[PDB]
RNA sequence: GUCUACGGCCAUACCACCCUGAACGCGCCCGAUCUCGUCUGAUCUCGGAAGCUAAGCAGGGUCGGGCCUGGUUAGUACUUGGAUGGGAGACCGCCUGGGAAUACCGGGUGCUGUAGGCUU
RNA sequence: UAACGCAGGUGUCCUAAGGCGAGCUCAGGGAGGACAGAAACCUCCCGUGGAGCAGAAGGGCAAAAGCUCGCUUGAUCUUGAUUUUCAGUACGAAUACAGACCGUGAAAGCGGGGCCUCACGAUCCUUCUGACCUUUUGGGUUUUAAGCAGGAGGUGUCAGAAAAGUUACCACAGGGAUAACUGGCUUGUGGCGGCCAAGCGUUCAUAGCGACGUCGCUUUUUGAUCCUUCGAUGUCGGCUCUUCCUAUCAUUGUGAAGCAGAAUUCACCAAGCGUUGGAUUGUUCACCCACUAAUAGGGAACGUGAGCUGGGUUUAGACCGUCGUGAGACAGGUUAGUUUUACCCUACUGAUGAUGUGUUGUUGCCAUGGUAAUCCUGCUCAGUACGAGAGGAACCGCAGGUUCAGACAUUUGGUGUAUGUGCUUGGCUGAGGAGCCAAUGGGGCGAAGCUACCAUCUGUGGGAUUAUGACUGAACGCCU
RNA sequence: CGCGAAGGCCCGCGGCGGGUGUUGACGCGAUGUGAUUUCUGCCCAGUGCUCUGAAUGUCAAAGUGAAGAAAUUCAAUGAAGCGCGGGUAAACGGCGGGAGUAACUAUGACUCUCUUAAGGUAGCCAAAUGCCUCGUCAUCUAAUUAGUGACGCGCAUGAAUGGAUGAACGAGAUUCCCACUGUCCCUACCUACUAUCCAGCGAAACCACAGCCAAGGGAACGGGCUUGGCGGAAUCAGCG
RNA sequence: CAGAUCUUGGUGGUAGUAGCAAAUAUUCAAACGAGAACUUUGAAGGCCGAAGUGGAGAAGGGUUCCAUGUGAACAGCAGU
RNA sequence: UUAGGACCCGAAAGAUGGUGAACUAUGCCUGGGCAGGGCGAAGCCAGAGGAAACUCUGGUGGAGGUCCGUAGCGGUCCUGACGUGCAAAUCGGUCGUCCGACCUGGGUAUAGGGGCGAAAGACUAAUCGAACCAUCUAGUAGCUGGUUCCCUCCGAAGUUUCCCUCAGGAUAGCUGGCGCUCUCGCAGACCCGACGCACCCCCGCCACGCAGUUUUAUCCGGUAAAGCGAAUGAUUAGAGGUCUUGGGGCCGAAACGAUCUCAACCUAUUCUCAAACUUUAAAUGGGUAAGAAGCCCGGCUCGCUGGCGUGAGCCGGGCGUGGAAUGGAGUGCCUAGUGGGCCACUUUUGGUAAGCAGAACUGGCGCUGCGGGAUGAACCGAACGCCGGGUUAAGGCGCCCGAUGCCGACGCUCAUCAGACCCCAGAAAAGGUGUUGGUUGAUAUAGACAGCAGGACGGUGGCCAUGGAAGUCGGAAUCCGCUAAGGAGUGUGUAACAACUCACCUGCCGAAUCAACUAGCCCUGAAAAUGGAUGGCGCUGGAGCGUCGGGCCCAUACCC
């Protein structure tokens, strides 16, 4: 049967009684979307270095001692 | 009928021109815009007389044919026939709509 | 019909004045002053509302104005030309005006 | 001063004209065996160097059209916020602040990156 | 970011109008050429989109996204992610990617439909395609059926029921979110009044009107609206009765004329007082016959139904015409059709009584409220004023009337149950006489009483001023 | 219109069941119209009803063949009803529109024309049926939207869905005239039973609280609220 | 529990009000009796007026029939 | 949510099984009843007449769904009486039929989707367009009504999407409760911050974080405005220039040779516009960034990317908080009510307008009282525990009513319809030597405007129109002299008019005079229905209007 239509003007009260506006920008965002391309490689270079002991950081373990024998001259 | 000018005095309306979205218009009556000694230099007659409006109403093109006659009617009997000149600055463009509702 | 559904059709056409518009304008002698001052006010009763009638400082209906419009004229930057007046400006490659004409 | 090839910005680079040229640097051009496409070797493609700046192109000029940037127009129009402001009403003045556009009047007419020449 | 706002379009069309690459450049205009003309074909020039790209419109585009050629099917197979629809759910459509196999292009590139914005579809069920697929119930083979993934068959009410009417014989839940009456707000329309002044009024705009334009008022017209009532405000007219208004038909006072008199037309103070009898229709309205000083317009819940009438709408019965195949409908015609309650409060008209002067009684004053009188004819003035004439009044008197008001019964009429006196029908006391019964037996004549425009009498004086006409008299040496 | 009884119409939960039927076409059953008089026009296209049927178009249980290992798949064969073809309107029902044309002008015998299954024939009327409509003409009246009598271009009249008429009859619907009268002009008076008052006996509807007004605002018509006008106990008969 | 046109029970205002008006009509004296417009007797005046306000029946009622007595209650006042 | 009713009470209906024909409808069996008169059909007798057919006249006769009319049966009109009645359908008068299709008792038959119907959807125990009784049954209902003690704390929606959805639901949204992870003064007797504080300050420590804000930096748009000698569209008016043109033509080749003459064009100009036009283009507005999630170096990893570069990712090392102002943030569940809204400043669509319908932003009302607007949802002020004192906002301060009982300031206005305060319930175009200001042009000692001093003068009814016009419908025309002074003529009515009479100014008297525009108040314009409203009484050196001072009054607000 016939009747009123809407109107719309508390829609910015209910709006901000509670609220809060940001989507809780954050690190470590998700790769969700990357180009599966780009991210097979990006799998393999985290894989050889979450693999094995001796390869990756045998040449870590050189070049931090350098690194801490070379700073400390300094005091 | 009669529709009596009272109605459509205000300026209360977005501007709705005689165009193509527009059909069925009449032709405004006034058409007849220039009267007097039209061919006259600029050199001939150096006193413009004015008529300025002061409310920002809308003016029936009714009016228009008749107001332009009644200051004609008046200068030939005063200068002559080629002693004036005179100009209405205002065309009739937006058209007014009606409604019947019997 | 019940006013389910009520664009109206046009009839009629209507023009706008805003305050300060110019509604009509009467050119004539210098010496008829009083003949345009009050068959202006003649005109003035066939319209809605009040409109204030004064004499312009415009020679004619030109652009250009009072008892300076005479010097230009001689000093050559305006000719006339039917009901109005060109304005000569000197942006125009003048030196193939006055090689044309002085 | 400038040109050639490839470009960035994409008219202050355009358009109408007129004037002068800094090795054929770019072109005009002389021909059609071959490659190649046409009704036509005009175009496209191919082979050259007898001439030529007339044309393209570059530089300049027009109290030029345009174009860019200014000026007046104007603190005008318009407007955020306020009033127990005026007005029967159309609308308008004010306080608080923000603030334009034609007409018209001036100035300007390419800057430059990489690679490669010329001193005519 | 809305309305039954606006101007429109779609349910399709394409083996090319998709995908490339190449080469051209369009619309429009000018000047020239055998037939050839404005309008065929040939050439040159100008040509920033003025053309075209399927269609609606917007956007986009010139060595293209347009036109013409050459080759092709990226309109194919499979994963996910994201965007548009305000649930950040679907379908649809679309954007970047990724894995395959390809098309074109030497090439870099472009392409998994149309240059972008629309051209479309769930569960259940059926049908086709796929793998050495799974299951087919104690085991095995086969035919059959059931599954898994991907398309199609469609729900246009398009997030997707399977669906014809009438009810005036109607019913129930509800609704004033929702119509038919008033009552509101508005005033288009209807009615009324101004302003301007071209003219008409032989002369002249404004005696009387006033077009082209424009400004208002009223709610006695119909509209537009849905605010109140649908646990009911009884919804058309007429009869009866009261009051109110003025925008005045007649009456009292006056202004003006193209006003000689008579009749008249425009206007002012003005609502005291009047505004009728009838044929026809349900009528409001309308139109007529007649008289009259005139036969003016309206309001009070479109006054007034516990006031009436019920003629017409508008229940149920019927007949006709039209429509429907049919029940039935008509915003067409006709006929018959239950009108309920007052004793409550209030108001109103009457009638007792109340407080106070010590109690009673008599004779009176006015504070206030009501208000009442109105209209006409004849004689005379006078066939005069006025007018060539035809025609033709008034003031002061005299005599009477219509309307209304207050009474009265002498006369006239009516009443009559003094049941008064006679006449008289039927019956009844044995008859005469005197009487009775027949809801007052019938009928004559009738006192008192009550009554009638159907008889009779009476109905008034000042004050303040409005409209208008004036005196004196400045502002403004005159003039008002 | 059906029906000759192993029948028509019909009841029935069912039987060698029951009604018409203790009947038999001058009868039972189903309809429509409505005395008499006088007539009953054209249409079988539509919607129904009925009549027949070989060469049968569609056509379902059985039944017959063919292939398969079988469930099954296929084919031929194929009753009634439909489709095909006749009748029927006292079966439901229906029954035209344009131009031009006779010696003044109007009308139309006539002719041309498009279209249905026919094109409304006999009659009849602004009637109970005619929107325009208070049709036009006459009568009755002083005046008549009414009645009556003619006219017909009839939105939408019409033949048994009957047409037209007509003496008698009707608590049917309308108009007028004579007589009559209180219907009315214009009210009056008389009587009986009430009403009224007293003795006795005495209910029900109804009720938020209660009841004086004008204006304002408001849920847009207040008894209450605001501003005013004002207000006296208790009551009796009336009143709408 | 304040409500639901709430259920059952109870009581008001209305109200000593509406009302006890269909079919002509009653009066005088006496008796019992506490008491009399109404009961009973007598006198008079009236009606139903033989299709009756008369004399008997059938349906139906079921002791209302008849006598003696009562004055709570009912007989819309009263009552011997 | 399902149910046992399932918050409580509520339907119109549906099904199964049974009781009724004592009313009534109809058939049948068996009984009862129907005064008194009219009309006068067949049939029969007599008389007359005629050839016969048979015709007349007078009797007799007693037929009929016949007539007046009583019982009986029924129910027309008064639209009579009563209408809480005598009666849940009666009574009075008046009425129809009354030998037949008549009225009636008793006995028997037909029973609910059934009977019966001379047909009205009538009748079937006061009920019928499918009876009554019991049961399924406490039948379903987005639909009305009602829901029972106190206080404290928090506290909305009427909107999105979908729905055979429009009075209802689901879903977001808004609301409450229960917590939880951290900061934190629950910080000590040792002296903090190139980060925050309480306080030695935080060995443990989110000072990191965030907002209906502005500042700074950079983006974004296409409304108001503006523009059309800028594109599209619309549109007016002249100028100039020569091609097809005409219309009027001239020549007779032919005249855009020329020349008249208009014209479609072109050229520069000009008048006015646009929600579905736009070169320009604001105000307000929308994202971002304002540091540790950083600044910077050294090394390692690859199945992608290739000049030798790589882009992504991992390790390791030094610098921490980095524009203004405010206080704690983050996070998980369960969720009842709502999904009928309304009003105002502004912006705004349909409409003539509407106390109308439809949208954006904000604030209100509903949910909300209080002071003021006399009264009132929504306007102005302001937000509520119970109070005392003080002061306020909006309003006001004759009296009703707290406050001016100020010797308040300057002015304007006479209304026989004064005016008197946001929303608001107070009308216009047009007028007024009513009155008070302003603007503009004049004239005055080569002296004013009045009044006194003369007047519309005369050739002349000029010439004409004849239409009559010596001032007049109307005429090209329409002068002279005087120049105080008069228009070959301006308002009145007209036979042409007579006639009233519309101007300029001589001399004197002797300082202000004229005209037009213009706004303030007042007045006319201004008409309606019970008596009628600035709130009332009243108000006129105001208790009216404008521009303003001191002082004073009190709300639940502000202060103690």
């Amino acid at each position: 049967a016939k009747s009123k239509n809407h109107t719309t003007h508390n829609q910015s009260r209910k709006w901000h009684r509670n609220g809060i506006k940001k989507p809780r920008s954050q690190r470590y965002e998700s790769l969700k979307g990357v180009d599966p391309k780009f991210l097979r490689n990006m799998r393999f270079a985290k894989k050889h270095n979450k693999k094995g002991l001796k390869k990756m950081q045998a040449n870590n373990a050189k070049a931090m001692a350098a690194r801490a024998e070379a700073i400390k001259a300094l005091v | 009928g009669r529709r009596p000018a009272r109605c459509y005095r205000y300026c209360k309306n977005k501007p709705y021109p005689k165009s193509r979205f527009c059909r069925g218009v009449p032709d405004a009556k006034i058409r007849i815009f220039d009267l007097g000694r039209k061919k006259a230099k600029v050199d001939e007659f150096p006193l413009c007389g004015h008529m300025v409006s002061d409310e920002y109403e809308q003016l029936s093109s009714e009016a228009l044919e008749a107001a332009r006659i009644c200051a004609n009617k008046y200068m030939v009997k005063s200068c002559g026939k080629d002693g004036f000149h005179i100009r209405v600055r205002l065309h009739p463009f937006h058209v007014i709509r009606i409604n019947k509702m019997l | 019909t019940g006013m389910r559904g009520a664009f109206g059709k046009p009839q009629g056409t209507v023009a706008r004045v805003h305050i300060g518009q110019v509604i009509m304008s009467i050119r004539t002698k210098l010496q008829n002053k009083e003949h345009v001052v009050e068959a202006l006010r003649r005109a003035k009763f066939k319209f809605p509302g009040r409109q204030k009638i004064h004499i312009s400082k415009k020679w004619g209906f030109t652009k250009f104005n009072a008892d300076e419009f005479e010097d230009m004229v001689a000093e050559k930057r305006l000719i006339p030309d039917g009901c109005g007046v060109k304005y000569i400006p000197n942006r125009g490659p003048l030196d193939k005006w006055r090689a044309l004409h002085s």
